[PDB]
C-alpha cells in the first residue's frame, strides 16, 4: 500500500513549520482529467429582439433573455446535467412550458440557486463561480451527495456492495470512516455541521484559564464536540484533497491572522454557503421529488465541500464559464 | 473570574512549574549525584607538604555510608577509604597532571591498563543455598551442555597466531543462572589449565578461536589457587588478562588503528 | 583528580587516529583526535547558533529559532539569514555527534572494553539525518528539516503530523510508540529490581541471582536473566528509531495521503468489503 | 567480538531452581519447560507461574472489563461476525457522548464505559498487590510496586480524576485500538495544543531519557560481560573491574559518573517520573488551564513567526459577517 516519488509539494507557512500540501503527481493527473471533460462554452449568440419574457409561455427565471441566447443556455443545461437524457428530461416532449414532469421545477429552482451562489456567495465562490456541471458532472444525480445518515460508495455511480449498503447495520462504522479519511472518529459531520447552523465549529478556549462560569459539570461542552469538529476537518480535507496546513498552522488551530491562511477565511465562507444550500434550496426539494430520490427519512440529498470541490481544493481546478453564461450570474 | 488565577498575574500552573524544576533538581543534586559518589571517592591527587584540613567539599559531596548485610554473612558499607596499595609497573610518558603512563614491563603479567583487576574479595562466589556458583562441569554434574550445541571439549583451542595453544578439558557453569562462563583447556607444553571467558571464545564446530593473546601467551594466564573453585578475584584476574591481550597482544595493538 | 581505583587505567594506546598525538586527559575528559574535533565543531556550531541568533529579534531562550530555507532553494546553498545559518548549524552538529561517536570508540578500546556504547550512539545520529537529511534529499529540498528553537521544533513536529492528517495511524509510528513505552516500563522494571535485591528493607541480606530470576518467574512466568535484559533494552531502545525512522521516510515520498486512509488496505479487503 | 553478547554460543541446562516464598511456594503451576531458541537470546525455562489470590482476583475483574468492551464492540458491527473481525480497530465503547455532568451516565451512553473502567481499576490494583507481595515474600525490596503504583495513578489521572475534576465523564478516554487514539487528539485539541504544556515535555523529556538511559545502560553492561558486568548485585557489594571500568569510561566520555548500583536509580528515577509528570499535567489541565498555548503566550514562552502567505482575519469577526 505505498505511492512512489517524487511528491509534489507546497508551502503554506513561514519556512521551518513544515506546512504546505503534499501532492502524488498521478493522482493530481488523474483528477485533473476528469475535471478536464468541462464542456467548453457555447459559442456567443447575438442577441436579437425581444426577451422571452414576451415570446414564451412559463419562463420565470430566465425571462430577460432574448431567444438565441435562452436556447443557448438551455442547449448548456442540457449537456451540463442531462446530456444521456436530451432535453426531454424536463420538457414535454409535444409542450416545452409543460411543468408536467419534476426535473423541470427542480430544474427551475436550481436556476435560482445557481445564481444565488454566483450572486451572493462570492466570497467563497468567487469569480470562478459554479455552473450546473460544477456539481451535476453530466448526470441529473450528481454523484457526490449526503443523505442525513452516511452512505457508500462516496461515488454514488459506483455499485454499492451488500456491507455499504445504508441497510446493512454491521456497515455503519465504515460508512462512517470513509466519510472522515478513515478515521474512527464516531460523528458524523454533514449532519452535525453542514445540515444546518445549530451547531458551533469552534471548540477551542480562547483565554489561558478557565473561565469561572463556564467551566464545570453541565456548564461544560461535552469532549465529545472536539472529536466531532476533527471528524469534520478530517471530512474537509479529504472533500478537497488537501491536509490541515492548507489552513491551520497546526500551532495554534483556534488562532487566526498570521496562524491562518487565506485559504481558511475562505472555507469559513463555504461551511456558510453549504449550510444555505442545504437550508434553503436542496432540503425542501423532498416536497419536489420522486420518492426513489429520498433517503431513509424522506430528506432530499444535499451538498457538502465534496458536491463541488470532489477531492481538488478548487473546484474543477478553478476552470469557470462564469462570462460565458452571465444568465447564471452574478445578477445585478 | 479564573479558576487558577493567584494575583494580577500569577497562577497556579506557573506556580507548580517552579516546584517541578525544585524537586528535579533536588533529586538529582543532593541525592543521584551523591549515589554515584559511593565507589571511588575520596578523588586521589597528588600530595601537598603541608596540609591539615578535613577539606571540606570532601564531606558534602559524600551521602552517608550504608551498609549492606551480605546473605551469606559478613557486611559492606560504602563509601568506604579504598586504597590502592599495589604497586604499578606503570611510568609517566610526559610530565603533566593529564599524561597517560606507560607499562615498565609484561602489562599482561603486570596487570595494568586493560589487563588490571579490581581488589575484588577473595572469596568463593556462592549459590543462594551456599555452594560455590562458578564450577567447572566435572564437579557441576546435573549440568550439561544443550542438544544443538557445541560441546568444546576435546576441541582444539587457536589463538591469534593461528597457532594451536591447547585442548579444552571442559567447561564451568554459573549454577545460579544457568550459564557457561569459562572454557578450560590443557595448555599445551605446559602443566597447567587455563580458564577462558566465554566472551574471549569464538566457538567453532572444530575448534575454539581466541584472538586476544598468541598461544605464546596462554602459558601466563593467571592461575587458581584451588582447581575446582574460582575466587570472585580470580576471576577478574583472568578476564583481565586477555582483555589487556586486546591492547598489548603484539606492538602495534596499542597504536592507531588507522 | 582520580577515582580511587583510575590511575592503573590511564595507559597510552587505543586510538583510531592521531596516536600519542592527543592521547591523554584534561580533568576526567579523555581528549584524543576527536575530542580535538568534536570541541572544534561545537565551538563552530554555537557560535553560529549566537551570530544567527544575534540577528534574529528575540533573545527568550524558548522563542529563539534558526530554520532551514524556502522550499525554493531546494537541496542549494540558501542566503545566510535565509536557511544558511541552519545549513551550517547542521554540519557542525553532525560533526559533533560524530566525533563524540568516534571518541567513545578510542576511549572503549583504551579500557579494553566492547565497543556497544558508540554503536548504540549511531542509532539516534541515524535519527537525526533521517530527519534532517535523508527525507529532505528524498523530498528534494532542505526546506523540509526541522528547526532549531526549543519550542519552534515542536511546531514543526505539530505540523508534519497533521500534513498527513492523523499521524497516529502511522504503522511506523505506531511501532516507534509501542517501542517507547516498553523500554520506559522495562527500565523500571530493571532498576526497580537491581534495587529491590540489594536494598531489601529493614536490617535484610542482600539477596541472589536466584532472587531476581524467582521474583519474574513468579510475577509474570518468565525471566528473562540478568545479561539478557541489559541486550533487551539496548535492543528495545533502538527499535525506538530504527523502527521509527520507516514512518518517516515513508511520510511524503512513499506515501502521500493521510495515514488512517493507509489501512485501506485492510479494511477495503473485497472478500469483507 | 564479544558473541556471547549477541547470544548465547553453548547453553547449559541443569536441574530446575527454586527460591522459596515466605508463602505461597504451593501457588505455583506448572512444570518448567525449556525453549532451546529462546535459550539463545535469554533463559530457556518458561514457567512455572505462580497464582495466588491477588492474581487470580486481577484475572477475574480484567477479564470482565473485557468481556464488556468486546460486547459492545459487537453491538456496533451488529454482532456480524466477519464485519466485527474486519473492523476490530476502529471498534470502540465510548464515555458519554452527552454532557451529563458528573451524572452516572446511561448505559447506552456510558453506563457501559464506567462499568468496564471500574472492573479495569479493580484489575489493576489486584494485580498491584501481587507485584507488591511477591517482592515482600521473596525478601525483596518494594521499588517495582512504587513504580508500577505511578503508572497506574496516570491512568486513573485520565481514566477518572481528570474528568471528576472538571466535572464531566465525556472527557474520559474510549476503550478500542483507534479510539483511545483519537481521544489523544480530541484531548489535546479542547485544551490548545499539549505540545505547550509544561508537563507534557518534562514527561516526552524522562521517556526520551528512558530510551537514551536504557540503551546505554544496556550497551554498557554487554560492553562488560567478559569481566562479569552481568552479575550486577555482586558488582554492587564488591565493586569488580567490569564497573569501575564502566564508571571509567562514562567518566572519560562525560566527565562524571555513576555506580552500578546508583545507575540503576537513575534509571527508576527516570522511569517514575515520565508517568509522575503526566500526571501532574492532567491534573492542572481543564481544572486549571484551559488553552496551553495561551498559558504559554500568557507568560512569555512561545514562538511567533512572519505571515508567509497574508495574515488572514478571522471573517466572524468582520463587519456584516454571518454567525
Ligand atoms: C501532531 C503530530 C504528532 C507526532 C508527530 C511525529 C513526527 C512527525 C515524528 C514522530 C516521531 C516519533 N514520535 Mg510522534 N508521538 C510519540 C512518540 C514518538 C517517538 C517515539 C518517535 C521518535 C521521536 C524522534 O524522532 O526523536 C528524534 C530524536 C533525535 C533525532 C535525537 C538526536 C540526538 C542527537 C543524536 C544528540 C543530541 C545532542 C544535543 C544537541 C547535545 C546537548 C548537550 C548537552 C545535553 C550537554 C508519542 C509517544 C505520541 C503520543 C503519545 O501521542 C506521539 C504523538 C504524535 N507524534 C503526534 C500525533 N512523531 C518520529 C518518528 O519516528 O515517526 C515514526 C517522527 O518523525
Ligand atoms: C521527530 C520529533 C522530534 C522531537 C520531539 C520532541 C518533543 C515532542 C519534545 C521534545 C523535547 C525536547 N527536545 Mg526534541 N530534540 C532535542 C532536544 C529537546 C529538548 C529541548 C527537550 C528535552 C529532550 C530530552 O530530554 O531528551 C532526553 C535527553 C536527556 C534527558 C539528556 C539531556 C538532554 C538535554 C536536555 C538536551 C538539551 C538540548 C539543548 C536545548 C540544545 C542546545 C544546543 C547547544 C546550544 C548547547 C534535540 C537536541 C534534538 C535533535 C538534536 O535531534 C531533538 C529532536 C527532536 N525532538 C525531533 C525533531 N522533543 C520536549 C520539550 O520539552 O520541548 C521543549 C518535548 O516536549
Ligand atoms: C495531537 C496529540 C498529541 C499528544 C497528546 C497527548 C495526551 C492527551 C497525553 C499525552 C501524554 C504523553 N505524551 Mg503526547 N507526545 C509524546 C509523548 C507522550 C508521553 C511521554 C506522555 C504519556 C505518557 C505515557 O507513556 O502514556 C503511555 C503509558 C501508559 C498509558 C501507562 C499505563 C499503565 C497501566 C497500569 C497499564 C495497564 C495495562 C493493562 C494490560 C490493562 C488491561 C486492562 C483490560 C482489562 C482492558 C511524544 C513523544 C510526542 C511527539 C514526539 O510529538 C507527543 C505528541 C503529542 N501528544 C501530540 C501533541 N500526549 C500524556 C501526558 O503526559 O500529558 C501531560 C497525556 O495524557
Ligand atoms: C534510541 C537511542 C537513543 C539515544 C542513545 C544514546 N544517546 C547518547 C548515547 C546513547 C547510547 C551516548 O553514548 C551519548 C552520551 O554521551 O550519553 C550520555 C548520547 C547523548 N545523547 C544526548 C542527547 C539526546 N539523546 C536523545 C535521544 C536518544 N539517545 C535516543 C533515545 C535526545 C532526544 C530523544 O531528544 C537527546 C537531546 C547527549 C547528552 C549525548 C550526546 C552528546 C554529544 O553529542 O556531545 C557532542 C556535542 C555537544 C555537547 C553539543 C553539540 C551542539 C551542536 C553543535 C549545536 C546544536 C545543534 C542543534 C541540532 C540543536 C537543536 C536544538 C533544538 C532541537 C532544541
Ligand atoms: C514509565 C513506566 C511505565 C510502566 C511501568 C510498569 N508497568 C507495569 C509495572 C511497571 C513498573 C509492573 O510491575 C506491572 C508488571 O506486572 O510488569 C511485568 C506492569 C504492567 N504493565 C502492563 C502493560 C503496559 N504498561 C504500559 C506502560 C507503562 N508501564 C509505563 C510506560 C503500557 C502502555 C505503554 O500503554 C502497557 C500496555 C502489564 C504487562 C502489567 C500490568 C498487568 C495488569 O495490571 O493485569 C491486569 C489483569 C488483566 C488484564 C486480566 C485479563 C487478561 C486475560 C488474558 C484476558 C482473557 C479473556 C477471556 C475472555 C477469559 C477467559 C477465561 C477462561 C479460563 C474461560
Ligand atoms: C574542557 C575541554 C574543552 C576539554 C577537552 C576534552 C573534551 C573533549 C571535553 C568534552 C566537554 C563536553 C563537550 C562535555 C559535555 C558532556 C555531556 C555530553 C554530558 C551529557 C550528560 C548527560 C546529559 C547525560 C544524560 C544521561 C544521564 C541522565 C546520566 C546520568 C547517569 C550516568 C552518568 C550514566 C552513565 C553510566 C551508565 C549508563 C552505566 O550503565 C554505568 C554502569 C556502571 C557504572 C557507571 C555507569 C555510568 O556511569
Ligand atoms: C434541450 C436543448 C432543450 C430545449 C430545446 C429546451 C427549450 C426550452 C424552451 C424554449 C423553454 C420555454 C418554454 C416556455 O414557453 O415556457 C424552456 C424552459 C425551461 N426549460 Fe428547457 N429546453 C431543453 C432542455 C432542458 C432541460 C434538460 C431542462 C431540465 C434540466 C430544462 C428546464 C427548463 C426550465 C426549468 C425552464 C423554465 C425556465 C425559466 O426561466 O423559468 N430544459 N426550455
Ligand atoms: C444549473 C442551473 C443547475 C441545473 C439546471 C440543475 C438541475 C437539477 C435537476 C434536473 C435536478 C433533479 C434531478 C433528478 O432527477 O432528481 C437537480 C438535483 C440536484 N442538484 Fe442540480 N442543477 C443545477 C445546479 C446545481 C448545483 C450548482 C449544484 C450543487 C451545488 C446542484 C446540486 C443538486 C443536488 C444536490 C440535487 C438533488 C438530488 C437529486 O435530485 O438528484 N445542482 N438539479
Ligand atoms: C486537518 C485534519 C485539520 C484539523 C485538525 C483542523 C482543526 C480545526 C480545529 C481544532 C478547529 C477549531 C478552531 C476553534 O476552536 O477556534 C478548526 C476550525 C476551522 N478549520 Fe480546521 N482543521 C483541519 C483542516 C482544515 C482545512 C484543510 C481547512 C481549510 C480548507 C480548515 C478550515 C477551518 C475553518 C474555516 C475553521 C473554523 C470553523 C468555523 O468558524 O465555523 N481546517 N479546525
Ligand atoms: C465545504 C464547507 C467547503 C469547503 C471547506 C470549501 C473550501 C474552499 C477553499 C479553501 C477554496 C479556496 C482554495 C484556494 O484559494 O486555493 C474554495 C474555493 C471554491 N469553492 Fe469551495 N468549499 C466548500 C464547499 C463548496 C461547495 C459546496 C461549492 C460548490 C457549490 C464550492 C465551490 C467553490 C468554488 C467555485 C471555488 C473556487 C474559487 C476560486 O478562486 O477558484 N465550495 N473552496
Ligand atoms: C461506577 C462509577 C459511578 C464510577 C467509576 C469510576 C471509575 C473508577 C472509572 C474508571 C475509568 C477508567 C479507568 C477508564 C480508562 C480508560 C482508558 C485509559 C483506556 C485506554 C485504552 C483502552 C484500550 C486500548 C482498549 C482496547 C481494546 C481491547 C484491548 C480489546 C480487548 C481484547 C482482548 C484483551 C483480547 C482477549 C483475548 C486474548 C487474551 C487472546
Ligand atoms: C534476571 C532478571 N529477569 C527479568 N528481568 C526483567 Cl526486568 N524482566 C524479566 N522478564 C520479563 C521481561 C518481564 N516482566 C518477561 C517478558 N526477567
Ligand atoms: C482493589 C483490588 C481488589 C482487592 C482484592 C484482591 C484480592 C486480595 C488478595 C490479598 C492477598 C494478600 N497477600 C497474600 C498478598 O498478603
Ligand atoms: C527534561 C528532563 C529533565 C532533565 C534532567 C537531566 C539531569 C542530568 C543532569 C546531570 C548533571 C551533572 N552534574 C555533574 C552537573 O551534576
Ligand atoms: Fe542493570
Amino acid at each position: 500500500c505505498f505511492e512512489p516519488p517524487p511528491a509534489t509539494t507546497t508551502q503554506t507557512g513561514f519556512r521551518g513549520l513544515s506546512m504546505g500540501e503534499v501532492l502524488h503527481p498521478a493522482t493530481v493527473k488523474a483528477k485533473k482529467e476528469r475535471d478536464a471533460q468541462y464542456p467548453p462554452a457555447l459559442a456567443a449568440v447575438k442577441a436579437e429582439g425581444p426577451p422571452v419574457s414576451q415570446v414564451y409561455k412559463n419562463v420565470k427565471v430566465l425571462g430577460n433573455l432574448t431567444e438565441a441566447e435562452f436556447l443557448r443556455t438551455m442547449t448548456a443545461i442540457t449537456e451540463w446535467v442531462s446530456p444521456q437524457e436530451g432535453c426531454t428530461y424536463c420538457h414535454d416532449e409535444n409542450n416545452l412550458a409543460s411543468e408536467a414532469k419534476y426535473p423541470y421545477v427542480v430544474a427551475r429552482r436550481m436556476l435560482e440557486m445557481t445564481r444565488a451562489i454566483n450572486t451572493n456567495w462570492t466570497q467563497h465562490v468567487a469569480q470562478t463561480g459554479v455552473t450546473c456541471y460544477t456539481c451535476h458532472r453530466g448526470t441529473p444525480l450528481p454523484p457526490y451527495v449526503r443523505y442525513l445518515e452516511p452512505t457508500l460508495p462516496l461515488n454514488n455511480r459506483e455499485t454499492p456492495t451488500h456491507v455499504e449498503r445504508v441497510e446493512t447495520r454491521s456497515g455503519y462504522v465504515v460508512r462512517l470512516a470513509k466519510y472522515t479519511a478513515y478515521s474512527a472518529l464516531n460523528y458524523d459531520p454533514f449532519t452535525m455541521f453542514l445540515a444546518n447552523d445549530k451547531r458551533q465549529v469552534r471548540v477551542v478556549p480562547q483565554t489561558a484559564l478557565p473561565l469561572v462560569g463556564v467551566s464545570r459539570g453541565k456548564e461544560r461542552r461535552p469532549l465529545s464536540d472536539a472529536y466531532a469538529t476533527f471528524a469534520l476537518m478530517m471530512s474537509i480535507s479529504d472533500s478537497l484533497g488537501t491536509n490541515c496546513t492548507f489552513c491551520h498552522n497546526a500551532q495554534t488551530f483556534e488562532s487566526w491572522g498570521k496562524k491562518s491562511t487565506p485559504q481558511r477565511a475562505i472555507a469559513w465562507w463555504g461551511i456558510r454557503m453549504v449550510r444555505d444550500l442545504n437550508m434553503n434550496y436542496l432540503a425542501p426539494l423532498n416536497a419536489s421529488l420522486p420518492a426513489s430520490r429520498l433517503g431513509r427519512q424522506g430528506e432530499a440529498p444535499q451538498a457538502d465541500c465534496r458536491t463541488c470541490h470532489q477531492g481538488v481544493t478548487k473546484p474543477l481546478f478553478g476552470a469557470s464559464r462564469l462570462k460565458d453564461y452571465p444568465e447564471l450570474g452574478p445578477i445585478k | 473570574m479564573y479558576h487558577g488565577a493567584l494575583a494580577q498575574h500569577l497562577d497556579i500552573a506557573q506556580l507548580v512549574w517552579y516546584a517541578q524544576w525544585l524537586v528535579i533538581w533536588t533529586v538529582v543534586l543532593l541525592y543521584l549525584r551523591r549515589e554515584d559518589r559511593r565507589e571511588g571517592y575520596p578523588l586521589v591527587e597528588p600530595l601537598g607538604l603541608v596540609k591539615l584540613a578535613p577539606e571540606d567539599g570532601q564531606v558534602y559531596e559524600l551521602p552517608y555510608p550504608k551498609t549492606f548485610v551480605l546473605p551469606h554473612g559478613g557486611t559492606v558499607t560504602v563509601p568506604r577509604r579504598r586504597p590502592e596499595t599495589r604497586e604499578l609497573k606503570l611510568a609517566q610518558t610526559d610530565g603533566f597532571e593529564g599524561a597517560p603512563l606507560q607499562p615498565t614491563g609484561n602489562p599482561l603479567v603486570d596487570a595494568v591498563g586493560p589487563a588490571s583487576y579490581a581488589e575484588r574479595a577473595e572469596v568463593v562466589d556462592a549459590t543462594v543455598d551456599g555452594k560455590a556458583k562458578i564450577v567447572p562441569l566435572r564437579v557441576a554434574t546435573d549440568f550439561s551442555i544443550a542438544e544443538g550445541d557445541v560441546d568444546p571439549r576435546g576441541l582444539p583451542v587457536v589463538a591469534a597466531d593461528g597457532v594451536e595453544a591447547g585442548t579444552v578439558t571442559d567447561l564451568w557453569v554459573d549454577r545460579s543462572e544457568h550459564y557457561f562462563r569459562y572454557l578450560e583447556l590443557s595448555v599445551a607444553g605446559s602443566a597447567r589449565t587455563a580458564l577462558i571467558p566465554l566472551g574471549f571464545c569464538d566457538v567453532k564446530k572444530d575448534k575454539i578461536v581466541v584472538t586476544s593473546i598468541l598461544s605464546e601467551q596462554f602459558a601466563n594466564v593467571p592461575r587458581l589457587q584451588s582447581r575446582d573453585q574460582i575466587t570472585l578475584r580470580e576471576e577478574d584476574k583472568v578476564s583481565a588478562y586477555y582483555a589487556g591481550g586486546l591492547l598489548y597482544a603484539t606492538p602495534e595493538r596499542a597504536e592507531s588503528l588507522l | 583528580a582520580l577515582l580511587s581505583f583510575e590511575r592503573k587505567y590511564r595507559v597510552r594506546g587505543g586510538t583510531l587516529i592521531g596516536g600519542d598525538l592527543f592521547d591523554f586527559w584534561v580533568g576526567p575528559y579523555f581528549v584524543g583526535f576527536f575530542g580535538v574535533s568534536a570541541i572544534f565543531f561545537i565551538f563552530l556550531g554555537v557560535s553560529l547558533i549566537g551570530y544567527a541568533a544575534s540577528q534574529g529579534p528575540t533573545w527568550d531562550p524558548f522563542a529563539i529559532s534558526i530554520n532551514p530555507p524556502d522550499l525554493k532553494y531546494g537541496l542549494g546553498a540558501a542566503p545566510l539569514l535565509e536557511g544558511g545559518f541552519w545549513q551550517a548549524i547542521t554540519v557542525c552538529a553532525l560533526g559533533a555527534f560524530i566525533s563524540w561517536m568516534l571518541r567513545e570508540v578510542e576511549i572503549s578500546r583504551k579500557l579494553g572494553i566492547g565497543w556497544h556504547v558508540p554503536l548504540a550512539f549511531c542509532v539516534p545520529i541515524f535519527m537525526f539525518c533521517v530527519l534532517q537529511v535523508f527525507r529532505p534529499l528524498l523530498l528534494g529540498s532542505w526546506g523540509h528539516a526541522f528547526p532549531y528553537g526549543i519550542l519552534s521544533h515542536l511546531d514543526w513536529v505539530n505540523n508534519f503530523g497533521y500534513q498527513y492528517l492523523n499521524w497516529h495511524y502511522n504503522p511506523g509510528h505506531m511501532s516507534s510508540v509501542s517501542f517507547l513505552f516498553v523500554n520506559a516500563m522495562a527500565l523500571g522494571l530493571h532498576g526497580g529490581l537491581i534495587l529491590s535485591v540489594a536494598n531489601p528493607g529493614d536490617g535484610d541480606k542482600v539477596k541472589t541471582a536466584e532472587h531476581e530470576n524467582q521474583y519474574f518467574r513468579d510475577v509474570v512466568g518468565y525471566s528473562i536473566g540478568a545479561l539478557s535484559i541489559h541486550r533487551l533494552g539496548l535492543f528495545l531502545a533502538s527499535n525506538i528509531f530504527l523502527t521509527g525512522a520507516f514512518g518517516t521516510i515513508a511520510s511524503g515520498p512513499f506515501w502521500t495521503r493521510g495515514w488512517p486512509e493507509w489501512w485501506g488496505w485492510w479494511l477495503d479487503i473485497p472478500f469483507w468489503s | 567480538a564479544d558473541y556471547q553478547t549477541i547470544y548465547t554460543q553453548i547453553q547449559a541446562r541443569g536441574p530446575h531452581i527454586t527460591v522459596s516464598g515466605e508463602w505461597g511456594d504451593n501457588d505455583r503451576v506448572g512444570k518448567p519447560f525449556y525453549s532451546y531458541w529462546l535459550g539463545k537470546i535469554g533463559d530457556a525455562q518458561i514457567g512455572p507461574i505462580y497464582l495466588g489470590a491477588s492474581g487470580i482476583a486481577a484475572f477475574a475483574f480484567g477479564s470482565t472489563a473485557i468481556l464488556i468492551i468486546l460486547f459492545n464492540m459487537a453491538a456496533e458491527v451488529h454482532f456480524d461476525p466477519l464485519q466485527f473481525f474486519r473492523q476490530f480497530f476502529w471498534l470502540g465503547l465510548y464515555p458519554p457522548k452527552a454532557q451529563y455532568g458528573m451524572g452516572i451516565p446511561p448505559l447506552h451512553d456510558g453506563g457501559w464505559w464506567l462499568m468496564a473502567g471500574l472492573f479495569m481499576t479493580l484489575s489493576l490494583g489486584s494485580w498491584w498487590i501481587r507485584v507488591y507481595s511477591r517482592a515482600r515474600a521473596l525478601g525483596l525490596g518494594t521499588h517495582i510496586a512504587w513504580n508500577f503504583a505511578a503508572a497506574i495513578f496516570f491512568v486513573l489521572c485520565i481514566g477518572c480524576i481528570h474528568p471528576t475534576l472538571v466535572g464531566s465523564w465525556s472527557e474520559g478516554v474510549p476503550f478500542g485500538i483507534w479510539p483511545h487514539i483519537d481521544w489523544l487528539t480530541a484531548f489535546s485539541i479542547r485544551y490548545g495544543n499539549f505540545y505547550y504544556c509544561p508537563w507534557h515535555g518534562f514527561s516526552i523529556g524522562f521517556a526520551y531519557g528512558c530510551g537514551l538511559l536504557f540503551a546505554a545502560h544496556g550497551a554498557t553492561i554487554l560492553a562488560v560481560a567478559r569481566f562479569g558486568g552481568d552479575r550486577e548485585i555482586e558488582q554492587i557489594t564488591d565493586r569488580g573491574t567490569a564497573v569501575e571500568r564502566a564508571a571509567l569510561f562514562w567518566r572519560w566520555t562525560i566527565g562524571f559518573n555513576a555506580t552500578i548500583e546508583s545507575v540503576h536509580r537513575w534509571g527508576w528515577f527516570f522511569s517514575l517520573m515520565v508517568m509522575v509528570s503526566a500526571s501532574v499535567g492532567i491534573l492542572l489541565t481543564g481544572t486549571f488551564v484551559d488553552n496551553w498555548y495561551l498559558w504559554c503566550v500568557k507568560h512569555g514562552a512561545a514562538p511567533d513567526y512572519p505571515a508567509y502567505l497574508p495574515a488572514t482575519p478571522d471573517p466572524a469577526s468582520l463587519p456584516g459577517a454571518p454567525k
